[PDB]
RNA sequence: ACCUCGGAGCAGAACCCAACCUCCGAGCAGUACAUGCUAAGACUUCACCAGUCAAAGCGAACCUCAAUUGAUCCAAUAACUUGACCAACGGAACAAGUUACCCUAGGG
RNA sequence: GCCUGGUGAUAGCUGGUUGUCCAAGAUAGAAUCUUAGUUCAACUUUAAAUUUGCCCACAGAACCAAAUCCCCUU
RNA sequence: GAAAUUGGGCGCAAUAGAUAUAGUACCGCAAGGGAAAGAUGAAAAAUACCAAGCAUAAUAUAGCAAGGACUAACCCCUAUACCUUCUGAUGAAUUAACUAGAAAUAACUUUGCAAGGAGAGCCAAAGCUAAGACCCCCGAAACCAGACGA
């Protein structure tokens, strides 16, 4: 850089030298002189120069803009619908080749933010990500992802390339944990346990056509064989790899968490894990 | 003729002064002290506005829910009449709307 | 009071050190100098208009004066020594008038001259010889 | 409306406006038309189709409702099976 | 009392001035005032006026005879200026009577005398010594310096620039600073 | 000004002792219409705009542009040749004027800003003789700012401090966006 | 105003160009802070320019004090024995210039 | 006496144009039951709100009149729909006379 | 009644709004318990993006005066 | 307008700051209202120059009181006081001091970082973070509560 040496030759920089850049500080207007202030920006003697023009809306009698249109329900049940962020396989794609998100472990939703592929925030209510086919031509990765909802064609996209979808389910309390993991093991309660889907939900986890976490083991593959012949390509069976033993791994229902168990307490300090061994916890628990 | 016939004593300031010397140090603490303390644990100040800022009202409505049930007894009136007070002058009075 | 005004005492005389030659408390009160200050110095740049004109009128006495002592009269003398392309100014014409009375004779001369050529040429109308002094010189 | 309220010292939004606008991500309000549902007996059917439109906003209704409501309602939304989703990003305009 | 310095200074150099105009102190000298070098501004003194002097010469020009006399005074607790000033008014004279016998033949000699005397009076030649800065750097006893003095000292100048650089140049001198009065 | 507080204020027309009732009818006498002898235009009235409480002038510049504000200050120091390193504070007497002495013979500055690592790790030499002086300061690797580069005319580090700064300022160009804050635990950072 | 000010009749000092042109200036007195803000212009001014414009003038002479002062001066003297006291206060070099130039070209 | 809407003159020829200005009117009736559904492009009562016109398409056959009217909220209804001489007609969900005892803030 | 408090009551009304210098800048209206006021528009101002704007020639604009609209060239 | 849940002074310095030198003097039957002001020096066992207003120093034809000027103060010539309210009456004896524009949603400008920003929460289809930059003074009749008063 020349412009450190253009500092040699110049005084020391001091607190008396200091300067902001010039566009930083608009100066202040004030009412004072000939042109900033002898009505001082107010007008004439009305009643917005006295200081009381009337409220937002108010049209100054005639009934206004924002009650002559009829009550309609765009927004009426806002705050209960569920929201899903939408993760495409572009983004993955993304993320898996610059090491952010590693395809050769399970992909859950914490790997996801923990890659900071996913900004995802339990309150305003997302309840999770959903996959997008965005990208579907041109995503070339074999992973094993669990994503809350999945569009068909992403679900054909994964598991053209030798991949597992699943879509599990949580709780704002289940996703909020899962999110932010270690915020949780710093509040000293022990692991709870996910709960099931609502009754509107449950028949979109049972299905195997969206590859649902709650659905037979049973029938995958007719669902897998179905995607295969519907979008052309010869379905590839996971079980000859060696990635398979990862490839197969699931989380049951009622864990938040991959390798733990509920009502497991995890001491962050001295690194244990304090487990319960009374009785009724364990069928609180295990239930 | 207000205006003062003698000049007045000097203003003999120490710049190094054991405040001045020593201003600004730990400012950042966060960033070189493995962000154990934030600057803002670093301000003293009335409990009400350590490490926040709003307008008057703001200070205001702050003062009372953070310190104002140990208020003596007239400046708490004092303090909920300038609530009452602003709260009519932001609300319903002004240029811009 | 944080910051109250310490330096007063100077923008009172910089008003006021206009109006120490009025009569009457104008010359002491700032409030009634003000209005006696700025009227003031509005009269002042209002009357270089007045300066250039009155000039010029002045002028103008003096250059009919000295001409009625030659018997011409004013638009007589400024017609006719334009017409012999002698473009000299009215203040150069009444100091002449002032100080230099024989060449303001000649000039008068010189004026009265051409008047009568311009007479006796716009009298025998057509084709004849034009004035000696009648000529103009051709600039190109 | 209350620019500074008494608890939060924060503002307000006006809950008629929510009650009967939509705000889409990229900045316009939609609204249904007054009286859609009025005297449907004493309408032509042209009438009546134009009445049940969903009609955008001005830009000064956009901006006085914008005013009137808080970022909480200027927000992305990624709903489910959402009908108004594919009206909230803008294409294709050449300003 | 309000607070600050600079009104409080501004007023106070105001009092200074209004103490100035209502009693003045008595002129002193310009060389007991601040920023004089009287060697420097000789050759001022010499540049100025488009010549040159043998400096020494002009430095003998302007001491006085009352100013030795006086500083011998003030030893008990140089060359004078009267050869040069001889010397330089017998030259102007005899100058401005050439000039004035030759741009006025007719005149009778009396009035010459006195043109002659007016040109070389004191009022004239203190007129001019006095926006020449030769006051300034007159070596003498009193403050101002006495008009008898100041007239010695300027024909003691002209006397110095005649030993300088020839009658030619001083006739020139003569014309454009006592002829044009 | 983020630190700074100020504590000025004064006493509207309300808060203004006494004052409640009309002085004066509306109308009837020759007098302006008064409400109250404590309006703003009395003596002894209210302020009408006055400071109003402590207010305080707190806000947080991102910290990548504290960070960043940091290296500025020390590359500028190190152009403008005002950078000195040491291997470590350890004087051979522990009296002030060895210590002015020296500064004055290697052509430092009035004022000079020692930086150790630690606190506790400081040589007793440099704690004794900097202790007394004005403008010879000592302060932890962790106490560095920029008022005080600024205020100080020369900057003295040790190689600890510097392997130190270039860790810790260095960090924040490839970091992560954070989840949490780094108070909290993480993969890799203490 | 013409009436509040006083007036005069236009002059020279010794009829100035009859014989000879005269410099009426005579000294100038320059004094300059070493260390101060206002003074920056003033310092690059005899860095610079003063050296060139006292020899472009002989008959002038210059005296630079660089005294700590807090707003510097130029202190124009004239043949007549006239002073006038100008500021070089927080100018500029070119600025004194013309400043300096414009007090060697009056009387 | 009036308060909303329309026609004509004022305002002669694109548009617009007032008045306690000059004259007429309106607050419906009749027929049809695809007076179904959709949809390019436009006009617009000088804003907004309201108003108007409309090709192509799907489905079928093989509206007249100038005005002829009323927002939002609320009700009633399973739903479709319906609800004011809210005529002070951009409509406050429901409020009369009077004061030489008037009072205050102002204007002529 | 008077006093204290609510109370800095409220006032579409009256009065008042403090350095300098430069710049750009005036007359369609619609609603309104509305005509001493507000809201929208029109006009005004700054910043930005782009491409035409203004003046206009033939041709053209209905039956029962002066002009205007429209409009390429320039 | 919730909840679950989360976790000493960039003060004032005698019209200022307290009403405060004092709730005194004074006013009121009472409840109640409620002031003003001081400045030597180390020692008192050491007794300048500046507001308005005047005085020194009354006045000379003619006129918003000046301006152009001028040898010259006046005489000559030019010149319908200021604020505010109207398309074009109001208030001010004069001096000093006091006395009136408070909000960062969105946009803009300037940095940082950037498909991410932010020191959790929040936003993000180039965004996000930070800063800068916008919103006055006085004045009723009243209404209500509690006292004090025949
Ligand atoms: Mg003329
Ligand atoms: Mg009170
Ligand atoms: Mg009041
Ligand atoms: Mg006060
Ligand atoms: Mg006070
Ligand atoms: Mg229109
Ligand atoms: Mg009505
Ligand atoms: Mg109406
Ligand atoms: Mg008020
Ligand atoms: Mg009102
Ligand atoms: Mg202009
Ligand atoms: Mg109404
Ligand atoms: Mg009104
Ligand atoms: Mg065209
Ligand atoms: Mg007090
Ligand atoms: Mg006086
Ligand atoms: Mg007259
Ligand atoms: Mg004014
Ligand atoms: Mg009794």
């Amino acid at each position: 850089a020349r412009a450190l040496d253009l500092l040699r030759g110049l005084p020391r920089v001091s607190l008396a030298n200091l300067k902001p850049n010039p566009g930083s500080k608009k100066p202040e207007r004030r009412p004072r002189g000939r042109r900033r202030g002898r009505k001082c920006g107010r007008g004439h003697k009305g009643e917005r120069q006295r200081g009381t023009r009337p409220r937002l809306g108010f049209e100054g009698g005639q009934t206004p803009f924002y009650i002559r249109i009829p009550k309609y329900g765009f927004n009426e049940g806002h705050s209960f619908r569920r929201q899903y962020k939408p993760l495409s396989l572009n983004r993955l794609q993304y993320l898996i080749d610059l090491g952010r998100v590693d395809p050769s472990q399970p992909i859950d939703l914490t790997q996801l933010v923990n890659g900071r592929g996913v900004t995802i925030q339990p309150l305003k209510r997302d309840y999770g990500v959903q996959l997008v086919e965005e990208g579907a031509d041109t995503f070339t990765a074999k992973v094993n992802i669990e994503v809350q909802l999945a569009s068909e064609l992403a679900i054909a996209a994964i598991e053209k390339n030798g991949g597992v979808v699943t879509t599990a389910f949580y709780d704002p309390r289940s996703l909020d944990i899962v999110c932010k993991p270690v915020p949780f093991f710093l509040r000293g309660q022990p692991i709870p346990k996910r709960m099931l889907p609502p009754e509107e939900l449950v028949p979109y986890y049972t299905d195997a056509k969206n590859r649902g976490y709650l659905a037979d083991p049973a029938k995958f593959p007719e669902a897998r064989l179905e995607l295969a012949r519907k979008y052309g390509y010869i379905l590839p069976d996971i079980t000859k790899d060696e990635l398979f033993k990862m490839l197969c791994t699931r989380k049951d229902p009622r864990q938040i968490f991959f390798g733990l168990a509920p009502g497991w307490v995890v001491n962050m300090a001295d690194k244990k894990i304090l487990k319960p061994t009374d009785e009724n916890l364990l069928k609180y628990y295990t239930s | 003729i207000g205006i003062r016939l003698t000049l007045p004593p000097p203003k003999v300031v120490d710049r190094w002064n054991e405040k001045r010397a020593m201003f600004g140090v730990y400012d950042n603490i966060g960033i070189l002290g493995n962000f154990e303390k934030h600057p803002k644990e670093l301000i003293r100040g009335p409990i009400w506005l350590r490490g926040w800022k709003g307008n008057e009202l703001q200070r205001c409505i702050r003062k009372r829910k953070m310190v104002g049930s140990r208020m003596f007894a007239d400046d708490l009136h004092n303090l909920n009449k300038r609530i009452r007070y602003l709260y009519k002058h932001f609300n319903r009075h002004g240029k811009f709307r | 009071l944080r910051n109250r005004v310490t330096d007063r005492y100077f923008r009172i005389q910089e008003v006021l050190k206009h109006a120490r030659h009025f009569r009457g408390r104008k010359n002491r009160c700032y409030r009634l100098a003000v209005r006696t200050v700025i009227r003031a110095f509005v009269k002042c740049t209002k009357a270089r208009y007045l300066k250039k004109k009155n000039m010029r009128t002045l002028w103008i006495n003096r250059i009919t004066a000295a001409s009625q002592e030659h018997g011409l009269k004013y638009p007589a003398l400024i017609g006719n020594l334009v017409k012999c392309q002698v473009e000299l100014n009215r203040k150069v014409l009444a100091d002449l008038a002032i100080y230099e009375p024989k060449t303001f004779k000649s000039l008068a001369a010189l004026a009265s001259r051409r008047r009568h050529e311009g007479f006796a040429a716009a009298l025998g109308d057509g084709k004849e010889p034009e004035g000696i002094f009648s000529r103009v010189v051709q600039y190109h | 409306l209350t620019y500074f309220s008494a608890r939060k010292g924060k503002r307000k939004t006006v809950k008629a406006v929510i009650d009967r606008f939509l705000r889409l991500h990229c900045g316009l309000w939609v609204r249904r038309k007054a009286g859609y549902k009025k005297k449907l007996w004493k309408k032509t059917p042209a009438r009546k189709k134009r009445l049940r439109e969903f009609v955008f906003c001005n830009k000064t209704q956009s901006k006085l409702l914008d005013k009137m409501t808080t970022s909480f309602w200027k927000r992305r939304n990624w709903y489910v099976d959402d009908p108004y989703q594919k009206y909230h990003d803008r294409t294709n305009l050449k300003v | 009392v309000k607070k600050g310095f600079r009104a409080a200074f501004r007023f106070q150099k105001e009092l200074e001035r209004q103490r100035l105009l209502r009693c003045p102190p008595p002129p002193v000298r310009r060389s007991e005032k601040p920023n004089w070098d009287y060697h420097a501004e000789i050759q001022a003194f010499g540049h100025r006026l488009q010549e040159n002097f043998s400096l020494d010469l002009l430095k003998t020009a302007f001491v006085n005879s009352c100013y030795i006399k006086s500083e011998e005074a003030k030893r008990q607790q140089l060359k004078s200026n009267q050869e040069l000033s001889e010397q330089g008014t017998s030259f102007s004279q005899t100058c401005l009577t050439q000039f004035l016998e030759d741009e006025y033949p007719d005149m009778p000699t009396e009035g010459i005398k006195n043109l002659v005397d007016f040109l070389t009076g004191e009022e004239v030649v203190c007129h001019v010594a006095r926006n020449l800065a030769v006051e300034q750097l007159t070596l003498s006893e009193e403050f101002p310096v006495p008009p008898a003095v100041l007239q010695q000292t300027f024909f003691a100048v002209i006397g110095a620039l005649l030993q300088s650089s020839g009658p030619e140049r001083t006739a020139l001198f003569i014309r454009d600073f006592l002829i044009t009065q | 000004n983020f630190k700074r507080i100020s504590y000025a204020k004064t006493k509207t027309r309300a808060e203004v002792r006494g004052g409640g009732r009309k002085p004066w009818p509306q109308k009837g006498t020759g007098r302006a219409r008064h409400g109250s002898i404590r309006s703003p235009l009395w003596r002894g009235g209210g302020v009408a705009h006055g400071p109003r409480g402590p207010t305080s002038y707190y806000y947080m510049l991102p910290m990548k542009v504290r960070a960043l504000g940091l290296k500025v200050a020390l590359t500028v120091k190190l152009a403008q040749d005002d950078l000195h390193i040491m291997d470590s504070l350890e004087l051979p007497t522990g009296d002030p004027q060895y210590l002015t002495e020296l500064a004055h013979y290697r052509r430092w500055g009035d004022s000079v800003l020692l930086v150790d690592l630690t606190h506790e790790e400081m040589p007793q030499s440099i704690v004794e003789a900097t202790s007394r002086l004005k403008t010879f300061n000592l302060i932890p690797a962790v106490g560095l700012n920029v008022h005080s580069m600024l205020k100080h005319q020369t900057l003295v580090l040790t190689l600890p401090t510097v392997a130190f700064l270039e860790d810790k300022l260095l960090w924040q160009d490839s970091r992560y966006r954070p989840l949490y804050p780094f108070s909290l635990p993480y993969s890799d950072f203490p | 105003t013409a009436r509040g000010t006083p007036s005069r009749f236009l002059a020279s000092v010794l009829h100035n160009g009859l014989g000879r042109y005269v410099q009426q200036l005579q000294r100038l007195s320059f004094s300059v802070s070493r260390d101060g803000a206002s003074s920056r212009g003033a310092r690059e001014f005899v860095e610079r320019e003063v050296i060139d414009f006292a020899r472009r003038n002989p008959g002038v002479v210059i005296y630079v004090n660089s005294r700590p002062c807090c707003v510097p001066r130029v202190v124009a003297e004239y043949l007549n024995g006239a002073v006038r006291e100008e500021s070089i206060h927080c100018k500029s070099v070119e600025e004194i210039s013309t400043l300096v130039q414009k007090l060697a070209d009056q009387s």
